[PDB]
């Protein structure tokens, strides 16, 4: 088994008050199943749409999951991604930044 | 130049949860043009991308008919998988294949795939001559002799060849617009105090198509590898790619520091350095 | 365009 990289970001470069598309990229994977919410201030945004499911030369799997949102100063995004290798779900906190 | 195309077979089997779902995925070099997945509602090859979205009836009807059919023959394989390594029925399964073409400026084939995983593990595969195999242990020696016994290597050798490349050339055109356009990476460095005594400087590229891209750093003219962190390229979701590479320097010491950018779309290679 | 003849393993 392989367990999630976890990349979360914006489609283009965040300016407050500018609408966007926030992305938690989930990759280098096995098995396929996977679990992924995109959170705003710890809560589950309900409008999340997915990629095709894909993988890699070496077999492992990945998905960019993404939606969209207008970022602000104060308002904190991030992915929590739940796969057979975790013990608890997994939270990456949106640094735009990264 | 050079340009692929690829498709991707994956059976999962769920005991207990219904039979093993079987999806595919087509890809044309980073561009995913097509897909099918045996637990959508009214399962159907659907387009991906505009430029195939003109192949006729015929074309999508053929496309339905392949996947429909290879959705059972992966659960015969699965079956059979599982008693070659004398599994329990109770388990949880993964059959995964990706098969295709590579081909150069020219529209020439420069060599064919075909090869298959279990569990994440390869499994078999059609050498690059489109004529043997390659079996990673006993079970799979087991359908190396089968597909031996039934010429299945003839029968891809022809695909490969033929129809592969012919298609592959006929998509290229049809998407000329997208598919034969590389976008340059946008780059800018960015600079982030970490403590008094350091700083990272990040080199950013965005926006560019195809994914393949190479991002290094250099200090004092010398490659910074095992210094360097490197970002997993990944999608914007707008059909482009980013990726960044950074390095922890001493504070005072950035314009030691040079990020290089060499990308299909870019007239000539980028050298960058933080310009405060 | 896929290749018709997928065999069984």
């Amino acid at each position: 088994q392989r367990t999630p990289k976890i990349q979360v970001y914006s489609r283009h470069p965040a300016e407050n008050g500018k609408s966007n598309f926030l992305n938690c990229y989930v990759s280098g994977f096995h098995p396929s199943d996977i679990e992924v919410d995109l959170l705003k201030n710890g809560e589950r945004i309900e409008k999340v749409e997915h990629s095709d499911l894909s993988f890699s030369k070496d077999w492992s799997f990945y998905l960019l999951y993404y939606t969209e949102f207008t970022p602000t100063e104060k308002d904190e995004y991030a992915c929590r991604v739940n796969h057979v290798t975790l013990s608890q779900p997994k939270i990456v906190k949106w640094d735009r930044d990264m | 130049g050079s340009h692929s195309m690829r498709y991707f077979h994956t059976s999962v089997s769920r005991p207990g949860r219904g039979e093993p779902r079987f999806i595919t995925v087509g890809y044309v070099d980073d561009t995913l043009f097509v897909r099918f997945d045996s637990d959508a509602t009214s399962p159907a090859k659907e387009p991906r991308a505009p430029w195939i979205e003109q192949e006729g009836p015929e074309y999508w009807d053929r496309e339905t008919q392949i996947s429909k059919t290879n959705t059972q023959t992966y659960r015969e394989s699965l079956r059979n998988l599982r008693g070659y390594y004398n599994q329990s029925e109770a388990g949880s399964h993964t059959l995964q294949s990706m098969y295709g073409c590579d081909v150069g400026p020219d529209g020439r084939l420069l060599r064919g795939h075909n090869q298959y995983a279990y569990d994440g593990k390869d499994y078999i595969a059609l050498n690059e001559d489109l004529r043997s195999w390659t079996a990673a242990d006993t079970a799979a020696q087991i359908t190396q002799r089968k597909w031996e016994a039934a010429r299945v290597a003839e029968q891809l050798r022809a695909y490969l060849e033929g129809e592969c490349v012919e298609w592959l050339r006929r998509y290229l055109e049809n998407g000329k617009e997208t598919l034969q356009r590389a976008d340059p990476p946008k780059t800018h460095v960015t600079h982030h105090p970490i403590s008094d005594h350091e700083a990272t400087l990040r080199c950013w590229a965005l926006g560019f198509y195809p994914a393949e891209i190479t991002l290094t750093w250099q200090r004092d003219g010398e490659d910074q590898t095992q210094d360097t962190e490197l970002v997993e390229t990944r999608p914007a979701g707008d059909r482009t790619f980013q990726k960044w590479a950074a390095v922890v320097v001493p504070s005072g010491e950035e314009q030691r520091y040079t990020c290089h950018v060499q990308h299909e779309g870019l007239p000539k290679p980028l050298t960058l350095r933080w310009e405060p | 365009r896929e290749f018709s003849k997928e065999p069984e393993l």
